[PDB]
């Protein structure tokens, strides 16, 4: 079926392979090649991972987990029921992430409009890899990755950072968390701003853009404008994820020890280390 | 416990808002159509909103959502294929027709206002106290068309009053008429202004404006359906 | 190479514009500040005016309050040198009352007397600054949204410096001002309640977190892709629909099988942050008060 409006826009071509062979949609869903290794990508993975539950004697969905080789197997291969299976659906997953990614490509291209969503979603998928390929790779093993379940996958949260102690303290997490909880104040802002111009007090007729930056003046003396609290979503978001990447790239690496005690470097600088008082003196 | 509870209305909450949400979502667009126009069997388990009426500012109207919609234009096209689900092809000019990547929207022929009632955007020289006060001045650039080749000069810049922005350029063409370009659309250079979607021959069909100091909505989404156009249909054209 | 419109090409400036007037009283507005050619870059390059009523100026003043409060106590600990001061300014802290003067407002002074003092004032410039958005947006004829979305951030620090305190008998139970014990206040709060990972509230709240970046994400990156056809003029385009609106919609049905309206996406983007805090303030509500301990619970209902 087909919005009302979208006819005129099923126009052939923009693909980036294969000609015209998987120009097509099925339903809502637009095809192309990419939509072609999507999908086998992920019934692969999903296969394995059925197999891998059987291994592992259950069906239940919240116990079932896929767990990386043990560190002794380094950066090397790993019997299926020992590893291999994660490694395996690693490479399916990536595979996945990346064909999505395309695929937008091709729909932009069709559509007529810029890049930003693919590139924006480039960014979860580096932070993906960040996780299961370039921290395990830097340190020597598979086994810092994360299992594949529901629960322990969190498991391997808490135990991670608690490792370097209280996680709170690294510095690059402490900028992460600055725009995870930025970019939602500004999320919740803008749909607040515009919501409120669409929707006036009742008998009043819509609002305009011009009250939308005198409200934001009014109330802070800045508005940003229109165009500006989209650049600024996007940076927020991406900026996260970003620092979010870095603060795992950084431990286990460069840094390994407690996150708290990465601090001291301020603290004994030579013109204060010693002076008396406050509380480190 | 109190805590189940709580979690189990939440549970319960979110999804009558996801229910209200997505129904809000249908407010355009819908009913869904087969490739005929008329309207599809399923139509999907969610049920179309009760309408709702927007007062438009400056006695322009309302607005009534969901309504009665149709393209309220020519469409240009035709099946490839004998069943559902395939492209459907240009007839003719797809640049020319406004149909694909180059299509259009039939919105009022009026122009955007202000909160004030006055046109938000304007050619420069028509906008009291406002200049260029930073990065390269394009006025008197010469513009460059993906071929490589010359198609005119900057003449003016068309900037929104209320945001302080500009949104187009002002190109005035061999022949002495102008064009509008999208700023979104253009890359300001130190010798030259490019334009990547468009070959210098496609210019000219850019489609024109009736009076020379204002923009109506149904005018910017022909220009910028155009423009955008081209980067599918003028991709023969287009160097490297 | 193509143009992102990440950042603008030209700049361009004309007469300050002092804004609608409606049903705002004049006097109030400040004049216009300076414009800045660094902020024109991104979004607009004007300062100012700015709107301050008696409303406007208690918050203001009781919000340096807060601050100077505890600020001068940062000073008394670091034994008024400054060296120290700027040294271990991370490591001080307002500390709450200890659990032996309950609720009561006996505690002396420099053991909690001016922590409770600090939080008068925050209480005051926060409910002061929440009346001011409702107010600023009545004055224009606008809705009350942002007034609704503000009150779930109240509800979360409601919660945490008052409510909960209140309900289990202490102000101890309060968070301390101060950068690294805050944090240290987080770590173990999660410790002596049988590790948050286990509050139900808490996981959701982490889904909308994270759930308003890949929000946002996809938001903004949308609208900036439209932004050739004008997309970021959204009351226009939801009065009457442009291409804009149109491959916007398209772009996501062929990705992931539906799409939204130029309104009702922000109909998602509002309540996908609000829950963020909703949902948290509720999870953080029932600790201690109800729950003892998460894992337990989990064990049980569940
Ligand atoms: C949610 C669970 C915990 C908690 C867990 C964490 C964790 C974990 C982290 C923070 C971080 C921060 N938290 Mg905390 N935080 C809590 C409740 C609060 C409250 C509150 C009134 O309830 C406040 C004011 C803060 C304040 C802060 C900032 C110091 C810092 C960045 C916040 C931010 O970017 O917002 C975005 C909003 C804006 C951009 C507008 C204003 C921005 C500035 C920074 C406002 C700060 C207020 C003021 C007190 C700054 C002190 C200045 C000193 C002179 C340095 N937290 C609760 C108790 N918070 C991060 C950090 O860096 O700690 C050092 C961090 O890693
Ligand atoms: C990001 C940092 C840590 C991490 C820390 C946490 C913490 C801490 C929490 C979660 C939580 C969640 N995480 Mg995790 N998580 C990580 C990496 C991942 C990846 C991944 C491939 O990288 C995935 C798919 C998930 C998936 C999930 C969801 C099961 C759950 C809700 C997230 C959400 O709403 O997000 C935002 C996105 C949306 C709102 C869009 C909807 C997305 C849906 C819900 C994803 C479901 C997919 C899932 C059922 C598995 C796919 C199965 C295959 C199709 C077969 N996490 C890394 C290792 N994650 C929370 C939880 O409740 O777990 C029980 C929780 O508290
Ligand atoms: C006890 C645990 C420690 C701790 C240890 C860690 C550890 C360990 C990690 C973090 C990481 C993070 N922590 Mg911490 N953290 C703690 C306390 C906090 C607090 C808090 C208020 O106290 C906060 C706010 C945070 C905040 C954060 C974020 C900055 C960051 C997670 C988001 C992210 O990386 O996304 C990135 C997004 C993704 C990876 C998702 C990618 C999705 C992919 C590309 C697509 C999925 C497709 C899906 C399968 C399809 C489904 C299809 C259909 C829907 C089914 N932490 C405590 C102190 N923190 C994580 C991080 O930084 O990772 C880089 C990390 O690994
Ligand atoms: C070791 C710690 C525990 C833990 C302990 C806690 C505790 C304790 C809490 C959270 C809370 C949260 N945690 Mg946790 N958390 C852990 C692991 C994680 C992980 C992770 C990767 O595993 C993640 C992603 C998170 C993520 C989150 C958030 C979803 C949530 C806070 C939302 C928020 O926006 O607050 C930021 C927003 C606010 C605090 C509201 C502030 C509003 C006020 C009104 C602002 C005042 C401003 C003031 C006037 C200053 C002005 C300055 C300007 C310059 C003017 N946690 C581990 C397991 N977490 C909170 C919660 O909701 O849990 C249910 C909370 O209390
Ligand atoms: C829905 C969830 C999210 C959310 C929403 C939200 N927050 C909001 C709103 C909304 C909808 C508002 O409308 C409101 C706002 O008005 O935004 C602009 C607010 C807001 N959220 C704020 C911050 C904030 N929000 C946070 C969180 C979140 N808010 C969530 C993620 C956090 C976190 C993550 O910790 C913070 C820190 C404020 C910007 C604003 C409410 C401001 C307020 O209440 O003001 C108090 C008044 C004061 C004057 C305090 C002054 C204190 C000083 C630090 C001023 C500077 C001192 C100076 C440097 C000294 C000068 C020396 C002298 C000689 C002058
Ligand atoms: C960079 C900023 C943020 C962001 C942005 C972002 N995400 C995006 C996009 C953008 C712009 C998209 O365009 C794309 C989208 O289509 O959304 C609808 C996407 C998307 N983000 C998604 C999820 C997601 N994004 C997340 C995060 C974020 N996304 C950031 C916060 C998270 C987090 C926070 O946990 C999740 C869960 C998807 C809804 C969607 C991409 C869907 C997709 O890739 O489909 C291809 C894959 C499949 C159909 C399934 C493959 C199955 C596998 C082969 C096997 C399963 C393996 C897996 C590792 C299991 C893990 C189990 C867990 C319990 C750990
Ligand atoms: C219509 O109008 C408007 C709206 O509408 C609806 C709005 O919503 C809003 C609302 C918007 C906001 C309040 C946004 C405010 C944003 C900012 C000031 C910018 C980002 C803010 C942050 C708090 C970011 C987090 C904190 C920090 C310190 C960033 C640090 C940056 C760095 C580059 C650090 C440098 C270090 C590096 C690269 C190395 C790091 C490595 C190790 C430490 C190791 C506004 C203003 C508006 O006007
Ligand atoms: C103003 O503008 C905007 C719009 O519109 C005018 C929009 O719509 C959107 C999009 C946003 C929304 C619709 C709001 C709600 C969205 C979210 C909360 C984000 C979370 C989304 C999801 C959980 C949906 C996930 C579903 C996915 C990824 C696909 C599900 C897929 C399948 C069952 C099939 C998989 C498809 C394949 C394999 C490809 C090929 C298919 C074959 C059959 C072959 C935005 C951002 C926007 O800004
Ligand atoms: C440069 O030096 C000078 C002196 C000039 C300064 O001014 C410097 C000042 C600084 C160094 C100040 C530093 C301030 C901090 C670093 C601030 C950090 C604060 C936190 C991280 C706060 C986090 C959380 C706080 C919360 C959750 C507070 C909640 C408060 C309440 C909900 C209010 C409750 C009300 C109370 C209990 C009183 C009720 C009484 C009634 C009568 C109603
Ligand atoms: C903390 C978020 C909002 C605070 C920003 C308000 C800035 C105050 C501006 C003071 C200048 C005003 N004055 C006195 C000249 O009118
Ligand atoms: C199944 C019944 C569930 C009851 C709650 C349903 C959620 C309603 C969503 C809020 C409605 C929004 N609105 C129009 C007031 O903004
Ligand atoms: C967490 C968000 C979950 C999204 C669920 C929304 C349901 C999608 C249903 C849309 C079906 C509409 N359609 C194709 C008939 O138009
Ligand atoms: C308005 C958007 C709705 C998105 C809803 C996403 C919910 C994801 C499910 C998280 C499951 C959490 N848990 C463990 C706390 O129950
Ligand atoms: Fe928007």
């Amino acid at each position: 079926a087909l919005l009302s409006f979208e006819r005129k826009y099923r126009v052939p071509g923009g693909t980036l392979v294969g000609g015209n062979l998987f120009d097509f949609w099925v339903g809502p869903f637009y095809v192309g090649f990419f939509g072609v290794a999507t999908f086998f990508f992920a019934a692969l993975g999903i296969i394995l991972i059925a197999w891998s539950a059987v291994l592992q004697g259950t069906w239940n969905p919240q116990l079932i987990s896929v767990y990386p080789p043990a560190l002794e197997y380094g950066l090397g291969g790993a019997p299926l029921a020992k590893g291999g299976l994660w490694q395996i659906i690693t490479i399916c997953a990536t595979g996945a992430f990346v064909s999505w990614a395309l695929r937008e490509v091709e729909i932009c291209r069709k559509l007529g409009i810029g890049y930003h969503i693919p590139f924006a979603f480039a960014f979860a998928i580096l932070a993906y890899l960040t996780l299961v390929l370039f921290r395990p790779v830097m340190m020597g093993a598979w086994g810092y990755a994360f299992p594949y379940g529901i629960w322990t996958h969190l498991d391997w949260v808490s135990n991670t950072g608690y490792t370097y102690g209280n996680f709170h303290y690294n510095p690059a997490h402490m900028i992460a968390i600055s725009f995870f909880f930025t970019n939602a104040l500004a999320l919740a802002l803008h749909g607040a701003l515009v919501l409120s111009a669409a929707n006036p007090e009742k008998g009043k007729e819509m609002r305009t853009p011009d009250h939308e930056d005198t409200f934001f003046r009014d109330l802070v003396g800045y508005s940003i404008g229109t165009l500006g609290i989209h650049r600024l979503g996007l940076l927020l978001s991406l900026s996260a994820v970003f620092f979010s990447a870095l603060c795992m790239i950084i431990t286990g690496t460069i840094w390994f020890d407690q996150w708290v005690d990465w601090w001291q470097w301020w603290v004994k600088l030579p013109w204060w280390a010693n002076i008396p008082g406050g509380i480190n003196g | 416990d109190l805590a189940s509870l709580a979690i189990y209305s939440f549970w319960i909450f979110l999804a009558g808002l996801i229910y209200y949400l997505q129904t809000e979502n249908m407010r355009e667009g819908y009913p869904l159509e087969n490739e005929d126009g008329t309207p599809a069997a399923n139509q999907g388990p969610f049920p179309l909103p009760k309408p709702k009426t927007f007062i438009l500012p400056h006695g322009r109207g309302t607005l009534t959502v969901p309504g009665p919609e149709s393209e309220d234009r020519p469409i240009a096209l035709a099946r490839t294929a004998v069943s559902e689900g395939f492209p459907h092809a240009p007839t003719g000019d797809p640049m020319k027709d406004g149909v694909g990547p180059a299509s259009w929207v039939a919105r009022r022929d009026l122009p955007e206002l202000d909160g004030h009632g006055h046109n938000k955007i304007k050619p420069m020289k028509a906008a009291a106290g406002f200049h260029v006060s930073a990065g390269k001045n394009p006025i008197g650039l010469p513009v460059r068309g993906c071929d490589l080749e010359i198609a005119g000069k900057v003449v003016d810049i068309w900037v929104d009053i209320p945001e302080q922005m500009a949104r187009f350029l002002e190109v005035e063409l061999k022949d002495g008429s102008t064009r509008l370009l999208p700023m979104q659309m253009v890359k300001v250079q130190s010798n030259r202004v490019h334009v990547n979607a468009l070959s210098s021959d496609l210019f000219a069909g850019i489609p024109t404006i009736k009076s020379p100091t204002e923009v109506t909505l149904l005018e910017e989404d022909k220009i910028c359906g155009y423009v955008a156009g081209g980067l599918m249909y003028a991709a023969p054209k287009r160097k490297s | 190479a193509e143009y992102q419109n990440i950042f603008s090409q030209v700049q361009v400036r004309g007469p300050a514009d002092l804004g609608m007037t409606e049903d705002v009283n004049l006097a109030n507005r400040s004049g216009v500040g300076p414009f800045s050619t660094l902020l024109g870059w991104f979004g607009n390059a004007q300062l100012g005016p700015i709107y301050l009523g008696s409303l406007g100026v208690l918050s203001l003043f009781s919000g340096l309050m807060w601050f100077f409060t505890i600020g001068i106590w940062f000073w008394y600990q670091a034994g008024w040198n400054p060296a120290v001061f700027l040294r271990d300014l991370f490591f001080f802290s307002l500390e709450p009352p200890a659990p032996e003067y309950g609720l009561s407002f006996a505690a002396p002074l420099k053991e909690g007397g001016l922590f409770l003092i600090a939080s008068f004032f925050m209480f005051v410039a926060v409910w002061s600054w929440w009346g001011r958005t409702y107010l600023r947006a009545q004055a224009l004829g606008m809705g009350k949204h942002t007034a609704w979305a503000f009150l779930s951030a109240i509800w979360l620090w409601m919660v945490l410096g008052f409510i909960r305190p209140i309900l289990m008998g202490s102000w101890s139970e309060a968070v301390p001002y101060g950068i690294f014990s805050h944090l240290d206040w987080t770590n173990n709060f999660s410790l002596v309640h049988g590790n948050l990972r286990y509050n139900p509230f808490h996981g959701l709240s982490i889904a909308f977190l994270y759930g308003s970046a890949l929000l946002f994400a996809m938001h903004g990156a949308t609208i900036l892709a439209v932004s050739r056809f004008g997309g970021e003029r959204e009351l226009e385009q939801i009065a009457d629909r442009g291409t804009a609106a149109e491959r916007a919609a398209l772009f996501w049905r062929w990705t992931m099988g539906f799409n939204a309206t130029m309104e009702g996406i922000h109909r998602w983007a509002i309540w996908m942050a609000v829950l963020v805090t909703l949902t948290g303030g509720i999870g953080i509500l029932l600790s201690g008060t109800v729950v003892d301990n998460w894992y337990v619970w989990g064990q049980n209902h569940g």
